[PDB]
This record gives structure tokens, C-alpha cells and sequence, in this order.
């Protein structure tokens, strides 16, 4: 009886916000996916997806700062930005 | 740390 | 039967669906992109969370330009009727809307395109989540104390 946008039911998951770096670990990994993988395994069995995300959110703001030698790049911060096209609640558990 |  | 509400994604699908996982690493000598130092790290956890949300998970490692247009075109043309969702991870360098195979960049919106609702018409309706591990230009966030 309608239409959907063909652009409807996507999700973005960036790392970072548009027009930045993204910062990496070369022992740890990078921020956004050790967060992101941390905050899934505490909270995919209760927690909305987009809840989940912004839990990732604050993970990245408030935990991590890169130490560098170089003045340029010495403590800097990160934000990931999520892109939600979604029209529905995202739980990953169901029944 | 890296930068991507 | 008694009220029903539809306010949230339908996720009892036989299958929850595919996790594809771009892992690339290592570059081209002559694209002068760096070695992406701790990227297996987050493969391997990338792997192991999906695993345990019980995605069917696909790692791929150092693809070219050209294998990742045809991994996501092949991808998008599977039969996911039985599948919950879609889920794309993809670890590289990047830059605003591109991220970049061994051997030179992707549009993104190449990779997405595939996914469209109307282009992939068995993941229709359902969610199709892009994890995007990627610099998106040369900006650096100073922060401020609080």
C-alpha cells in the first residue's frame, strides 16, 4: 500500500566525526572498536542499539587521549558520530 | 597511537 | 490475538545474518598508505563480539579496490530472506565518504548503493548497519578540560 526511500534502514557506525582523524592503538586497536566491541558484550542483551552507540560515545570522549612526541598531534580527543537512517528500535535479543 |  | 505494537525491528529470523569484516592492513607500496598497526586486534574482537550476537562472520584481509566492489556487490546479491539484519565492518584508511582498498579508494556510497531497498530486495525493511573503522579527513579534536 506505500513506498519506502530505498536510503531507509541503514546505519552508520563511524568511528569519528566528519573531517577528522580516527585514532588507532597499535597494541590495543583502535578506540572506537575496542569501545564498541566492549559496550556490545555489556549491553547487547539490554540495551537499544542506539543506547548501546551512545554508551560507545562516551567511552571514546571521556577514556581515551593520544600521547605523542609530536606537538602537533599531542593530546588529542575523539567523538564517534552515528548516522541513523533507521525507522525501527534495534535490540540485537528477541522473545 | 596512530592516526587512520 | 491481543495488541500489537511494531516500534521494533523484527529479529527472530532463523538466521541473524552475515557479519562482513574488511580488515585491511597492510597497502600498496605505491599508494604510500602506512601499515595499519593494531587493525588485527580489532578484527579478532570484532569477530568474537559478532560471533557471540550469533552473526555468520566473514573476515576479509588486505582487499583491493576492486575485490571490495565485487565482494559487496556479490554480498548484496545473496539470498538474505532468512536473514535478520546485514552488518558491514570495515577497518582501513579513509578519508571524508571514502575508505580506501590496498591498492586506492572506495566511495562509500558504492559500497552502501549495493544495500539500497531496492537494489537488495531480501534485506528490505531490515536494519543495515555500517561499522566504519576510517579517518574522515585531517582534523584534530583539541579537547577541553572539565
Amino acid at each position: 500500500c506505500h513506498k519506502i526511500p530505498v536510503e531507509a534502514d541503514f546505519l552508520y557506525a563511524y568511528s569519528t566525526a566528519p573531517g577528522y582523524y580516527s585514532w588507532r592503538n597499535s597494541k590495543d586497536g583502535s578506540w572506537f572498536i575496542q569501545s564498541l566491541c566492549a559496550m556490545l558484550k555489556q549491553y547487547a542483551d539490554k540495551l537499544e542499539f542506539m543506547h548501546i552507540l551512545t554508551r560507545v560515545n562516551r567511552k571514546v570522549a571521556d577514556e581515551f587521549e593520544d600521547f605523542s612526541f609530536d606537538a602537533t598531534f599531542h593530546a588529542k580527543k575523539q567523538i564517534p558520530c552515528i548516522v541513523s537512517m533507521l525507522t525501527k528500535e534495534l535490540y540485537f535479543y528477541h522473545h | 597511537d596512530e592516526v587512520d | 490475538s491481543g495488541i500489537s505494537l511494531d516500534n521494533s525491528y523484527k529479529m527472530d529470523y532463523p538466521e541473524m545474518g552475515l557479519c562482513i569484516i574488511i580488515n585491511n592492513k597492510n597497502f600498496h607500496k605505491s599508494t604510500g598508505m602506512t601499515s595499519r598497526s593494531g587493525t588485527d586486534v580489532d578484527a579478532a574482537n570484532l569477530r568474537e563480539t559478532f560471533r557471540n550476537l550469533k552473526y555468520e562472520v566473514r573476515n576479509k584481509n588486505d582487499l583491493t579496490r576492486e575485490e571490495i566492489v565485487e565482494l559487496m556487490r556479490d554480498v548484496s546479491k545473496e539470498d538474505h530472506s532468512k536473514r535478520s539484519s546485514f552488518v558491514c565492518v570495515l577497518l582501513s584508511h579513509g578519508e571524508e565518504g571514502i575508505i580506501f582498498g590496498t591498492n586506492g579508494p572506495v566511495d562509500l556510497k558504492k559500497i552502501t548503493n549495493f544495500f539500497r531497498g531496492d537494489r537488495c530486495r531480501s534485506l528490505t525493511g531490515k536494519p543495515k548497519l555500517f561499522i566504519i573503522q576510517a579517518c574522515r579527513g585531517t582534523e584534530l579534536d583539541c579537547g577541553i578540560e572539565t
